[PDB]
């Protein structure tokens, strides 16, 4: 607040205008939030393990009155932590321990119980842990859940116009879709006909299903169909108008009452005429006999004498069935009111194409269609009907399903049943009615707020309630023969049953995968992500994969993979939150009146939709008052000018449209969408390097991505650095701060180099050095790839536009040998190869160091035991782990053994498995680690190593208490000499004996006390944890059926850079750096200084990213205050001098955001800040709010630098100049990891596959390429026939013409002999087992 | 067969059989018995459902293998698949002497060459070098040799410059689309992991250097040698099959090169002089006296071969530039001096090999175009093209046009509030009139972009086409086009709504410009749209491919 | 129509290929169907020289040895 400590260190010039009201906020709360509703204890039935238990609780038996039912549950303490959890290979988990209380009620009650036993805390399955960034480990190895996007359930209006039938006319049907349980389905046809189908099933008649809700087919049609009454009065026929009732209508007779014709035959009634009969009000008129021959009888009638049915409800009245009717004595006919385009008349018609009649009927033609062949019954059709949407157990729509559902249907209650009322269906087909009527719209599917947002709270939820489905069963099936008293809520509930629901989504789930840690970036931009089709949905359709209106402050428009799912994953916006429903929604400023007001509004999808938002791009000043008289808002999914006084809302920043991707390329609305999106996603590739730099053209977010992240190590509390080591940093806290007990100091341990999961380093390096004050939420150690608490994904370096002898053709990238021999895009990868010891039939395999047939210059770098020494240095082919597996009996030849005569050679029982160093990479061995099977002995190293491992284990903790302690100490000093101070007195004494002294009267007193337990408690503590630890040490660690032994050995080899890397910038230009060259032929300036890259000018005009050039011309600018700078640190002017200058560099012109110093303490304060800036002066860039050419130029005249951003340049040849200027600056490059000693594979002569024998790597040394139907075109197309039969032939599928061949190509006869290739001559065995005979004819 | 840790696994074809044999065999028992019919029915249908499941499974009850949700796969569907057969279809069998890596430039190769990482040839070669090394005794046994070349026994290298210096080998990229996605080179041994290649080749293959990974193939057998070096060898197909026209096109930096050297400004250094021929020309130019474009008559002597078969000379003083009269010294014999004396563009530059190659034949075009890229990549380094951000220029008056085009559109916008125009009507009218300011503008900031140089000759002022760096870019056809100059400088276009409409607010602003929020989220859709487009149209296509192979 | 037209293939080896295999190996076999290779996808399948190119010499060579004396 006016700048933090590690602020004071190197300070970011910031242009742009508009100011932050909100700030980025936890770019981790997707993720953290979710898991966290999930295992909580929530007093009531919110989502989570609670509300999952209450779901399928109590369970009762069938009738037995034995019930079991649930009481609380817990999280145990985890059974390793996350360090040992990762090193040994289990899940980092917790056991869930869940008070069971199982109850027998007397049979024949009144109910009451014979004996209820409370079984406490039985233990069912270990469920997962989240770490504090994020991510789980399932086995040693972080993973990440992507949240997920699906249909939120509810009832949901589509249309299907067009392609169904080509007559157009389209159709409208409805789709009721629950959280869980079956989906009703209902859909009209071509011919007006209501349809309903459960699941994707056989197609129903709609009103089919009412009568399996118990609806006569009189009270169908009362529900559905108004009622037009016709009366006999006098004599033949009067009826009820209504004078409504002739709009959209031509009158079919003459229609008059109270003496006075009010229409014509043949004259449509339009509101003229329905205006005279309504203020006239003509309630009764007189209708001829023959109006009633279309007209539909509601209700049943029966001729009262007979006793006979004289005609059925929904059947089609007739002159002469009105006779039929009318001379039975009946007054009233009510009839359908039907009406071709108001309210169409389409479920009459739907019941005469029901084969049903009666609920049994339907109910039976309803459980033969889910279930046909087998004959249906009436406990079964009832049983099952009932058990599909109206179950409480088999169907949920929850709180959202029920909310959007009742909301959609035009409801009050935004929150009801779980389950489907008689109301709920006959409303859903009533709003499909009405939309076919021409009244409603149909929703679309794209929209956001039919978008609901998952994540891994509400997965493992689902995965968890699965488990006690499973074990439900059992329960059941157990109390249904159970012994009163014997058995107890153990027996029963199982653990593999439930503990295997969870564990099979953690452990195999398109959802749970291996966090893309090869970078800070990386980690990050995965925790957030989205996913529209995966598991649970549609795993053509291109409407769902393009950007909508609503994507606008919620999901990334930018970021998404350029690929075969293309916006099918978007990423989180800036400053996107997952609504409390689940929707998503983003930061909004109110305005009110016409002031600009600073309260925040989070608006959903749905939510934003009526409102008028102003754009986060508007001028306004002073009060906050809109300074255009209109501005460019967008209101209802467009965007136009509106007036002064009308917005609702404002844009909260310049950023939140895009993600925290997009928000890192500088000066991205000057670059192309499509060479962006290629930016964005190119950059979570960057592999750190070996000396952190930082970019010198920024936007101001690397802050948030290195700290949010968890690469970094942050304050927990502030104070100063009592100690900082390469290991460690202590830091003791202010008192502020501080605890009243134990009082404290925060030792924080910093990460040593280690693998990641891309097998890159991950690393940190203290970045405060010994006894400075540090503040609470400061960077107190940079992780891989941050500088002093920003990120840094790569290495800026000085670049020329411009040809270079063709170096850089196409997109390749000429790099002097300056970068390579700075060592500066160097990266260290750490690799973890494994030795198994396995146990085969012939016998066990042993790691001992005896190997047969390899020098003493082989098994020199290995111990007595047989693994290599920690930090020798090894290559390609060298033995990490000599190992050695039983083959008995060779079973040689008579030259091999003739060979043996002579030579004397004895031929060992056991074959050579040992692992060996892969191919062509070297390192150095950081580490080895012994994994043994419980029960068979520790070898030599292997107990070395735990002997190791415990002294190292004991000076660590001891390490804790000693510090601790002396901090705790320090402050009983401090509260004893306040009131009984002695100085000199109190510390001559051991410091042990503190403890007795007491106080006067007073709080410090208790103070001493509260010291003093916490004193106690840590002085044992340490104790437990020592002893624990120790444990973990000793045991055994549990292997897999057939293992002995495990060796794992840790390399770390050193890439520097070569011919064939990729490398970008974050504008969207990729590379491969093609030649090195010295630093002698490199272009220079006239001062002398050669040019880091080359990069060819050509690739800007056709891919339209200009910001590259921007982000080059303002990085040389930036370059420039540096090296000003640079000149007067060197001149050791003055603080004055600086200070002057670099005030100067703060303000830059005008109507900016950033202020600046003077406030700055003019000596030890100002000499480091210019100090960290010598190197290049740190300039952020905001994302739509960034610098401008002008303030890019006046930078460049502080610079002393030419505003051309061109110079003249010398080719380091000819020594002679280059025609016109050419642009040079610095531009941030990452080093991505395609490294081309990865991607580079040959092979001669493989392995081979059983089943065919084909090319197949065993080695990791590569199975050949493989050569395609295309590719085998392309040999026919050129007339090389010989070519395609050696590539199909010999060189694969041929068991004998690859051997063949082989002692031909040594021998010097290149020939092939083809024969037949094995895979048509297995072919031919297949076709031939079947019926098939088939023969090779003739010769 | 087992796997590690002593667990087994089998092919489904085992659970299936033993069924079948099972039934069949309590069938046999059940006569024996004499049960019932109604049993000996029933198991003769059961043994019926194995029998299927075995032979084709799915066409009745579709069995599900053993303690195993997924059905068991049978006999049918071992053959079958996706597509028709797993043996020849894509993909396709795995071929053993290959390899593979990312590819980067190689500017020095010649035209019939690639740059092959040592540590590949060693690997890929292992059994020539095997047999050479005891053919020339070097090695006392296979096994020795195996040792030595595995050691990388200093002796190993140059016997591998041995079986490499006439022995083709293949490249390949991934969409292998025309009989060109696989060409012959001779290996070259090249330090580092990079595979090499030619850039005039770069073209027919759809090659960037942005990472593409490219595949090598050897040749083993001789009469695959020699048709790789005779059919498929680079030299050999210069010609693209579709049409008649060479696909060894020079590519961008070449052509900005040619197009930079003949080219002329109006007043430089030698303006006027006169040289005895191309040579001192040259010698001008390197020299420091001459500019490389400036007018200037130069003795030169042109061939045409109009006798019958025969090299005629003729000799004159061409008026022509100083680096036209230097790039003559590439072009063979009997093409005329006629070719070199325009500015040379890309377009003239690929007529220049076409004609090349339709007079002096095959070899002496394939030493041309070598020649060609050579000097292209050459005099463009000299050059110093570049782009810095002052070089894409926009019009002066485009807030004019933006301000001029706006007031139609709140015209008609008063003519629809009147319903003088239908909302339709005003919408059409609305585009077209922002359509022609597009217009407008764009060939505005070509005009000024295009000529503006001007300049002084002795005199008062002439213009010429303009030097400025951009420019050339897309004068030549080396990168560019009018159509994205226009989006740099001048109003970019008019985006569309995802269902197809065209907003009727064009994005007012450019790249040299800032977009803001809503112009750069509106061109989203069209970006988003673009890259599906480009992605599925590529798999339409090679469906289409598909389908015509196969009936021809 | 192009997809038509491939349809009909007197190898029925070629057919195998791209066609629904099972349909095509049962209507040969009822018929009989002699496959004598001579086209290109059957010869690749079966691992020979394509009879065209550098193999059409070959295919030619042995095709009149066939139906001959
Ligand atoms: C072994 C593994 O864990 O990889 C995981 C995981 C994606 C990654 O590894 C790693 C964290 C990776 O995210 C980064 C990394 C650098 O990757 C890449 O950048 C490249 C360029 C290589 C991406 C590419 O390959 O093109 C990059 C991320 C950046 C982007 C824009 C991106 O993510 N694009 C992207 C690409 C995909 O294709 C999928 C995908 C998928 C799901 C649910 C996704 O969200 C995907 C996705 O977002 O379902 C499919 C069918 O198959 C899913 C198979 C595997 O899942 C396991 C998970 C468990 O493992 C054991 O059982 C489980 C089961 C599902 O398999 C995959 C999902 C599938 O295609
Ligand atoms: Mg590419």
């Amino acid at each position: 607040m006016v700048y933090s400590y590690t602020e004071k260190k190197r300070i970011r010039k910031d242009f742009g205008k508009r100011p932050q009201v909100l700030d980025v906020p936890y770019l981790l709360s997707i993720q953290l939030d979710s898991f966290q509703k999930f295992i909580e204890q929530d007093p009531e039935g919110q989502y989570g393990l609670e509300a999952a238990f209450r779901s399928v609780f109590p369970i009762q038996s069938y009738s037995g009155n034995s019930e079991l039912q649930y009481v609380s549950y817990r999280l145990g303490e985890p059974v390793f932590d996350v360090q040992e959890c990762q090193i040994r290979g289990v899940t980092y988990s917790a056991p869930l321990r869940v008070k069971l209380r199982l109850v027998i009620y007397e049979r024949e009650a009144p109910e009451g119980t014979v004996k209820d036993i409370k079984e406490q805390e039985v233990y069912m399955g270990e469920i997962p842990l989240m770490t504090d960034n994020g991510t789980f480990v399932i086995n040693g190895t972080e993973r990440v859940i992507v949240s997920q996007l699906h249909r939120s359930p509810g009832v949901f209006f589509d249309s299907d116009k067009g392609k169904t039938h080509s007559s157009g006319k389209v159709l409208y049907n409805a789709r009721i879709i629950p959280y869980r349980g079956s989906w009703l389905d209902f859909e009209f046809d071509p011919k007006d006909n209501l349809f309903v189908r459960i699941d994707r099933r056989r197609k129903l008649p709609a009103t089919i299903i009412l009568r399996a809700l118990n609806y006569t087919t009189e009270q169908i049609l009362d529900l559905f169909f108004e009622k037009v009454i016709f009366e006999i009065r006098d004599n033949k026929l009067q009826m009820e108008l209504v004078p409504e009732r002739l709009r959209g209508e031509t009158a079919s007779f003459d229609i008059e009452a109270n003496g006075k014709v009010y229409v014509e035959k043949g004259r449509r009634i339009t509101a003229r005429h329905i205006r005279q009969l309504e203020k006239d009000d003509v309630k009764l008129i007189e209708v001829p006999v023959e109006y009633i021959a279309g007209k539909v009888v509601a209700k049943d009638y029966i001729d009262e004498s007979t006793g006979e049915l004289i005609c059925a409800a929904n059947m089609e009245l007739s002159l002469d069935l009105l006779a039929k009717l009318s001379q039975s004595g009946h007054k009233r006919i009510e009839t359908l009111f039907t009406n071709d385009l108001d309210h169409g008349p389409y479920i009459s018609e739907t019941l005469r194409v029901d084969p049903t009649n009666d609920r049994l009927s339907a109910l039976v033609e309803i459980y033969r269609m889910m279930r046909p062949g087998e004959p249906p019954t009436r406990e079964a059709a009832e049983s099952l009907f009932e058990n599909l949407f109206f179950s409480e157990d088999r169907y949920d729509l929850s709180a959202v399903g029920r909310m959007k559902f009742n909301r959609s249907l035009l409801r009050e209650e935004i929150e009801g049943s779980g389950i489907l009322s008689k109301d709920d269906i006959i409303d859903v087909m009533k709003k499909l009615i009405d939309i076919r009527n021409g009244k409603g719209e149909v929703d679309d599917i794209d929209h956001l707020g039919n978008r609901r947002i998952r994540s891994v709270g509400e997965m493992a939820e689902n995965q968890f309630r699965v488990g006690l489905v499973r074990v439900e069963r059992a329960v059941k099936e157990r109390l249904s023969l159970g012994d009163l008293d014997t058995l107890m809520p153990q027996d029963m509930i199982n653990a593999k049953p439930i503990s295997a629901a969870v564990k099979e989504f953690f452990g195999s789930s398109q959802l749970s995968q291996f966090m893309d840690q090869n970078n800070p970036l990386s980690e990050i931009t995965h925790k957030r992500r989205i996913l529209a089709l995966g598991p649970g949905g549609l795993t053509a359709g291109f409407e769902v994969r393009d950007v909508h209106p609503t994507h606008y402050g919620r999901v990334c428009p930018i970021e998404t993979p350029e690929g075969p799912n293309i916006g099918l994953i978007n990423s989180l916006s800036v400053y996107a939150q997952t609504n409390e429903y689940g929707f998503l929604e983003t930061p909004y400023r109110k305005v009110t009146d016409g002031v600009v007001t600073d309260e925040i509004h989070y608006l959903s999808a749905i939510e934003e939709g009526n409102y008028v938002i102003a754009q986060a791009n508007s001028n306004l000043d002073e009060e906050g008052h809109f300074v255009e008289d209109l501005v460019t808002c967008r209101s209802k999914g467009e965007s136009s000018l509106f007036s002064r006084d009308q917005v609702d809302y404002m844009d909260v920043s310049t950023q939140q449209v895009v993600s925290v991707g997009a928000s890192l390329i500088p000066f991205l609305e000057h670059d192309d969408a499509n060479r962006a999106l290629m930016g964005a996603n190119m950059q979570r590739q960057a592999v750190p390097t070996l000396r952190a730099d930082k970019p010198l053209v920024g936007t101001g977010m690397e802050r948030a991505v290195a700290v949010d992240s968890g690469v970094t190590a942050v304050a927990k509390r502030g104070g100063v650095v009592q100690y900082v080591d390469a290991s460690r940093i202590v830091i003791k806290v202010n008192e502020d701060e501080m605890y009243p007990g134990e009082a404290g100091i925060d030792i924080y341990n910093l990460t040593k180099y280690t693998r990641s999961n891309q097998n890159t380093c991950i690393n940190q390096m203290p970045c405060v050095s010994l006894g400075e004050p540090v503040e609470r939420g400061d960077v107190l150690a940079d992780g891989p790839s941050t500088d002093l608490g920003e990120l840094a994904l790569g290495q800026n370096m000085r670049v020329a536009f411009m040809p270079w002898n063709g170096y850089n053709f196409e997109d390749s990238i000429l790099v002097s040998e300056r970068v390579v021999q700075e060592d500066r895009f160097t990266t260290i990868h750490i690799q973890e190869l494994a030795c198994v010891s396995r146990d085969t039939k012939l016998g066990p395999e042993e790691i001992t160091a005896d190997i047969p047939n390899v020098g003493e210059a082989a098994l020199s770098k290995l111990d007595e035991s047989g693994i290599v020494y920690i930090g020798a240095e090894v290559t390609g082919g060298d033995i990490l782990v000599g190992k050695v597996t039983p083959k008995g009996e060779t079973q040689l030849t008579p030259e091999e053994k003739l060979l043996r005569a002579i030579f004397g050679e004895k031929a060992s029982d056991v074959k050579d498995s040992s692992l060996r160093v892969p191919n062509g990479v070297s390192g150095t061995v950081i580490d080895v680690q012994v994994f043994t099977r419980d029960g068979v002995e520790k070898d030599k190293r292997a107990l070395e190593i735990e002997e190791m491992q415990l002294k190292q284990a004991k000076k660590d903790l001891s390490e804790e208490l000693q510090i601790l302690e002396a901090g705790l100490f320090s402050r009983i000093r401090a509260v004893l000499v306040a009131g009984g101070v002695e100085a000199e007195k109190l510390d001559k004494l051991p410091r042990d004996r503190w403890l007795e002294l007491g106080l006067t009267d007073e709080e410090k007193q208790n103070q001493l006390e509260q010291l003093a337990e916490q004193y106690d408690e840590l002085k044992h503590e340490f104790e437990k944890k020592l002893e624990a630890k120790r444990r973990k040490i000793t045991q055994g660690d549990d292997l897999a059926p057939g293992v002995l032994k495990i060796v794992k050995v840790y390399l770390a080899v050193k890439r520097r850079i070569q011919p064939g890397d990729k490398m970008a910038g974050r504008h969207g230009n990729k590379g491969v750096i093609s030649k090195i060259n010295p630093i002698e032929d490199m272009p220079y300036d006239e001062n002398g200084t050669p040019v880091d890259i080359v990069l060819n000018p050509l690739g800007v005009p056709s891919r339209m990213n200009i910001g590259q050039i921007l982000e080059t011309h303002l990085g040389m600018a930036a370059k420039g205050i540096g090296d000003k700078i640079n000149a007067m640190l060197k001149q050791q002017q003055e603080v004055a001098k600086l200070r002057e200058f670099i005030q100067r560099a703060y303000d830059l012109g005008a109507d900016v955001r950033q202020k600046v110093d003077l406030s700055t303490f003019s000596d030890e304060e100002v000499m480091r800040l210019a100090e960290n800036l010598r190197k290049g002066m740190p300039i952020a860039t905001p994302v739509f709010d960034g610098a401008k050419e002008a303030e890019i130029k006046e930078l460049l005249k502080l610079g002393d630098l030419p505003t051309s951003g061109q110079i003249r340049l010398y080719d380091g040849r000819t020594g002679e100049q280059f025609e016109r200027p050419v642009t040079v600056g610095y531009m941030y490059m990452l080093k991505l990891n395609h490294l081309v000693d990865d991607k580079m594979h040959a092979r001669s002569t493989g392995s081979y596959s059983l089943v065919t024998q084909q090319p197949l790597g065993g080695k990791a040394q590569f199975g050949g390429q493989r050569f395609g139907e295309m590719e085998v075109w392309a040999l026919e197309a050129y007339g090389a026939a010989y070519t395609l039969q050696e590539m199909l032939t010999v060189k694969s599928d041929d068991v004998n013409g690859r051997t063949k061949m082989y002692k031909n190509i040594v021998d010097g006869n290149h020939q092939m002999e083809p024969g037949m290739p094995e895979s048509f001559n297995v072919l031919l065995k297949e076709i031939r087992s079947l019926g098939i005979n088939i023969e090779l004819e003739d010769e | 067969v087992p796997l590690d840790g002593g667990r087994f696994a089998t092919s489904d074809l085992n659970d299936l059989y033993r069924r079948v044999i099972n039934r069949n065999n309590r069938l046999k028992r059940l006569l024996d018995l004499a049960a019932p019919d109604i049993i000996v029915r029933n198991e003769k249908r059961m043994l019926q459902e194995a029998v299927d499941a075995l032979l084709d499974n799915g066409r009745r009850g579709r069995a599900i293998t053993g303690s195993n949700k997924r059905p068991l796969k049978s006999l049918a569907d071992m053959i079958k698949g996706k597509q028709g057969r797993f043996r020849q279809n894509l993909l396709g069998k795995r071929v053993d002497y290959s390899g593979r890596s990312v590819i980067t430039v190689g500017p020095y190769l010649r035209l019939h060459q690639c740059g092959l990482p040592k540590k590949m040839a060693l690997e890929l070669f292992k059994p020539f070098i095997y047999g050479k090394l005891e053919l020339r005794g070097l090695a006392t046994t296979i096994k020795a040799a195996k040792k030595m070349v595995e050691r990388e026994e200093a002796v190993v290298w140059d016997i591998l410059d041995e079986v490499i210096r006439e022995h083709p080998v293949l490249l390949n990229r991934a969409p292998t689309l025309h009989r060109l996605g696989i060409q012959a080179f001779e290996p070259v041994l090249i330090e580092g992991k990079a595979i090499q290649l030619h850039p005039l080749v770069c073209a027919a293959y759809n090659a960037d250097f942005d990472g593409d990974q490219m595949a090598v193939h050897v040749p083993l057998t001789l009469e695959a040698q020699l048709e790789a070096r005779a059919l498929m060898m680079s030299t050999n197909n210069i010609l693209s099959p579709a049409n008649g026209e060479p696909i060894i096109v020079p590519s961008q930096d070449v052509v900005l090169g040619l197009y930079y050297m003949t080219r002329d400004c109006v007043n430089a250094k030698g303006e006027g002089m006169v040289l005895t021929g191309p040579k001192e020309a040259e010698r001008l130019y390197r020299s420091g006296l001459a500019s490389l474009h400036a007018r200037v008559k130069v003795r030169i002597t042109e061939y045409e071969k109009d006798a019958n078969g025969e090299l005629v000379a003729k000799t004159s003083l061409k008026d022509t530039t100083v680096g036209r009269a230097i790039l003559w010294m590439i072009v063979p014999k009997g093409l005329p001096y006629s070719i070199v004396n325009q500015a040379l563009g890309k377009k003239a530059i690929s007529k220049m090999l076409n004609t090349c190659y339709r007079i002096l034949g095959l070899k002496p075009t394939v030493i041309f175009a070598d020649q060609i890229m050579y000097t292209g990549f050459a005099y463009a380094a000299r050059s110093g093209a570049s782009v810095g951000i002052d070089d894409m220029v926009i019009p002066e008056k485009k807030h004019e046009i933006i301000s001029e085009a706006e007031a139609e559109v709140a015209e008609i916008q008063e003519q629809f509030q009147s319903g003088l125009v239908t909302a339709g009507e005003r919408y059409n009218k609305v585009i077209d009139i922002w359509a022609a300011a597009n217009d407008r503008v764009s060939k505005a900031m070509m005009d000024n972009l295009q000529t503006e140089t001007v300049i002084n000759r002795d005199g008062q002022e002439e213009k010429q086409v303009s030097f400025n760096s951009i420019y050339m870019m897309a004068d030549s056809g080396a990168r560019g086009s009018a159509a994205q100059i226009r989006q740099l400088a001048g109003m970019r276009g008019l985006m569309a709504k995802p269902d197809g409409s065209i907003i009727e607010t064009p994005i007012t602003a450019n790249f040299r410009e800032g977009l803001n929020v809503l112009q750069y989220f509106i061109s989203t859709h069209g970006a988003r749209k673009g890259l599906a487009d480009t992605a599925l149209k590529t798999a339409n296509s090679g469906y289409l491919t598909r389908r015509l192979v196969d009936v021809a | 129509g192009i997809t038509k037209a491939s349809l009909a293939t007197e190898s029925f080896i070629s057919a195998a290929s791209f066609q629904e295999t099972t349909r095509v190996l049962t209507e040969a076999a009822v018929a009989g169907k002699r496959d004598e290779l001579r086209g290109l996808k059957e010869n690749v399948i079966v691992g020979r020289l394509i009879p065209a190119g550098t193999g059409y010499a070959y295919h030619q060579d042995r095709m009149r040895r066939r139906a001959a004396g």
